[PDB]
RNA sequence: GGCCCUUGCGGUGCUCCUGGAGCGCUCCGGGUUGCAGGUGCCCGAGGCCGA
């Protein structure tokens, strides 16, 4: 995973 | 060792743009990737370097690559033996039932 | 006639993270047999002493286990 | 579940309104979780935390005992849970798929799928794939997706039976697909070729696992409680395990690098 | 022309002396009478009709 | 990685036959043979006593 | 005694005691007391003579001249080389035993097997291949000797049911095999 | 009482959670570790015997 934390 | 051994002897259907684009992702400050560094310069590597690092960690964890990765009754599940119409020999299947003269008990022959 | 062993990484690998499982696979069957893990947790922590001649090993347990063994061959 | 700081395996089983954790070395109880008001419907684990779902709300358990994070916002029961790094994927019965950030509890992204066209029955995130999840349907179609870009990469026509199980094969690009007819299809998702097909005449394939200790062995579960061992190398049945459980098989897994 | 090896269970000790045996018309049942006034009956599972 | 560990050939270090005598490699390294002054003094003193 | 069981399970053929001492020697042809007084050159001579005799009978043995019956094979000792070399040696020895199996009743085959046992210790490293080679001749006494070379004392061993023919020195009966 | 390929009969090989006695793991955090005074311990064999 490499999704950003918020938005 | 290798010398002694010798003597003895397409295209993917889909593409993802963000994986194509050359962005660089921090192995530092990320717990799951901090265990995956090799040298101190690899604090933050690009997309292509991520791909080969992840794959080799997968293969080393799996222990390598399986060989299989690169009419008949044992490609289905079923039985082999069935009952015969004639009476089988050797062993007789029997179950005792209630006495014939159960309702009328007697002591004579 | 003999030469000391050596261990170097390649392409910037750090020797700290190289584990024992990797070494055993890349070393001959003779030295691979010398790595073993005896698991005796019933008795206490152990203190081990090798003989001056490296062939023998003796150890003692905190709860009172005493044993001496040849460790090259697995004989007690 | 593998653990950090302790080089051991732990297996978590649901028990009514709680769950129990046992070490696989000796099957000894190590923790008993706190109760939740409703019966748990789905469970997930990602090493650090244990996720449990009850009704339309699901919570995260820390130290295997006590809840630290709860996630509301669904109007239907949760049927699938997939931990994705620091984010969690929850799929509802009506067809809503939402990714939540665990710690901040905010709503990252939401997707809906038409119930008549595409009802999700299996979820899988293939290994070594960046931000990619594979979704199967009862209809029989498969869709590969990217969470970050929020786009459809590809659609697999699949088979008309419908997908009931998904598993990552011990390879970079190979998956094992279970079907309701009793057929397991081992497929390569990158170039779309079917390596092999196996068929069990026991009903839908509940779960599939792969042996990774150096022997190419595959096990697939059946609702009768039977287990079939298939030889991957020679494309044949090794042997069948009969009445492993009296009831239906819930989940079967080969331990990593173990027989 | 070989004898079944499992019929007479000598441990049970119920048969004792035998005087009469008979078979059902479709061989479903086997009957036996002894000296003690007990007409034993057994069923043969191979035959499913009386 | 490149690895090597010291691996003696047993046939070099072990005699071949019951008839043969044991082979003794010698190393003259001073680190292996310490105490050269006190060790030799005792041998000299023992020589005079003999 | 748990330490004893752990040590017994940890034992390996590579760390064998007879590897480090010459009090006892395993030999198909000689008594151990007599077999402990033979040099490597004599065993190599016997093996080469056996192979030369076998070459006249069957030509296809010539491919075994280089890997197993040469100077390189004489100097070779399996313990020092890696697992890959040992696997290659196991493959070559298995092929040679498959080729030897028909002629096992002849003396030259026994001489070649003697050389292989003396140099490579196939009785410790290649038990399965040797048993496969000798199995169709289980009524003969040379089969009894080949079994007697092995150590199958442990009751958990794969070949433990072959223990009586080792202890009593009699051929295996066909009924037990069936 | 029930047993129907049986036995008033016997044997084996693995599994079955240390009270203190496999501690330490959601997140957060660990970095600049920032010579008082001690003299111990051990050293007894004789039979209101039994065989």
């Amino acid at each position: 995973s490499t999704l950003p934390t918020c938005s | 060792e290798d010398a002694l051994l010798r003597r003895l002897r397409k295209k993917p259907v889909w593409v993802d743009e963000e994986d194509e684009d050359e962005e660089m992702v921090d192995m530092m400050n990320n717990r799951f990737r901090k265990d995956m560094m090799k040298n101190a310069s690899e604090s933050k590597l690009s997309k292509d370097n991520l791909k080969k690092r992840l794959k080799e960690e997968f293969q080393h964890a799996m222990g390598g690559v399986p060989a299989w990765a690169e009419d008949d009754l044992l490609q289905r599940t079923g039985n082999f033996i069935s009952t015969s119409t004639s009476l089988p020999r050797g062993i007789l299947k029997m179950k005792n039932c209630q006495h014939a003269n159960a309702e009328r008990p007697t002591v004579a022959r | 006639a003999e030469e000391p062993g050596f261990l170097e990484g390649e392409d910037g690998e750090d020797t700290a993270k190289i584990c024992q499982a990797d070494i055993v696979e890349a070393v001959d069957i003779a030295s691979a047999a010398k790595h073993f893990d005896l698991n005796l947790r019933q008795f206490g922590p152990y203190r081990l002493n090798y003989s001056r001649t490296g062939r023998h090993l003796a150890f003692g347990g905190r709860r009172g286990h005493v044993a001496a063994l040849d460790w090259v061959t697995k004989k007690l | 579940r593998f653990s950090a700081l302790k080089r051991r395996f732990y297996v978590t089983t649901c028990v009514g309104k709680s769950f129990h954790t046992y070490d696989v070395q000796k099957l000894s109880l190590v923790a008993v979780s706190n109760s939740v008001p409703q019966d748990i419907c789905c469970m997930a684990a990602d090493g650090r935390l244990v996720f449990a779902a009850y009704g339309n709300v699901f919570s995260a358990f820390a130290r295997n005992k006590e809840i630290v994070h709860t996630f509301k916002g669904h109007k239907a029961e949760i049927h699938f849970l997939q931990p994705f790094g620091d984010h969690i994927i929850s799929v509802d019965t009506d067809g809503i798929l939402i990714i939540w950030h665990i710690y901040s509890e905010e709503e990252y992204l939401q997707l809906t799928f038409d119930k008549s066209v595409f009802k999700i029955s299996a979820i899988l995130h293939p290994s070594t794939y960046l931000n990619k999840i594979l979704l199967g349907s009862e209809q029989g179609s498969l869709q590969l997706w990217n969470v970050k870009s929020n786009k459809l990469l590809y659609t697999f026509p699949g088979w008309k039976v419908g997908v009931t199980a998904l598993q990552q094969a011990p390879a970079v690009d190979v998956v094992a697909i279970g079907l309701m007819s009793g057929q397991v299809i081992i497929h390569n998702i990158k170039f779309n070729e079917t390596l092999m097909k196996f068929r069990q005449d026991w009903g839908p394939i509940t779960s599939i696992s792969f042996r990774t200790d150096g022997h190419p062995v595959m096990a697939a579960g059946s609702p009768c409680g039977h287990i079939g061992l298939w030889d991957l190398e020679d494309k044949k049945l090794i042997n069948q395990m009969r009445n492993a459980h009296s009831t239906a098989i819930a989940g079967l897994t080969f331990l990593h690098r173990e027989p | 022309c070989t004898v079944f090896s499992n019929f007479p269970v000598i441990k049970n000790k119920n048969i004792s002396h035998v005087h009469t045996m008979d078979f059902s018309p479709r061989s479903g049942y086997f009957a036996l009478g002894n000296e003690k006034g007990k007409a034993l009956m057994y069923r043969l599972h191979h035959y499913s009709d009386f | 990685m490149k690895v090597k560990m010291l691996s003696r050939n047993p046939d070099n270090y072990v005699r071949e036959t019951k008839l043969d005598l044991q082979r003794v490699p010698r190393n003259y390294d001073p680190a292996l043979h310490p105490f050269e002054v006190p060790r030799e003094y005792i041998r000299a003193l023992n020589a005079t006593k003999l | 005694t748990s330490l004893a069981q752990q040590l017994q399970r940890l034992a390996l053929p590579q760390s064998d005691a007879s590897l480090l001492s010459r009090d006892e020697v395993a030999s198909l042809l000689f008594d151990p007391k007599e077999a402990a007084t033979i040099d490597r050159d004599t065993a190599f001579a016997i093996g080469c003579t056996g192979l030369e005799e076998l070459l006249g009978i069957d030509p296809s043995f010539e491919q075994f001249e280089a890997p197993l019956f040469s100077q390189l094979a004489k100097t070779l000792e399996r313990s020092v080389q890696t697992k890959a070399v040992n696997k290659q040696l196991d493959e070559n020895i298995s092929l040679f035993l498959i080729h030897l199996s028909p002629y096992f009743l002849l003396k030259p085959a026994q001489k070649c097997l003697e050389w292989l046992i003396h140099r490579f210790h196939i009785h410790l490293y290649n038990q399965d291949s040797l048993i496969a080679c000798v199995l169709p001749y289980h009524e003969t006494r040379i089969f009894v000797r080949v079994i007697q070379l092995l150590k199958i004392n442990n009751s958990k061993h794969r070949w433990f049911w072959l223990l009586p023919v080792k202890q009593s020195g009699v051929p295996l009966a066909k009924g037990t095999l069936i």
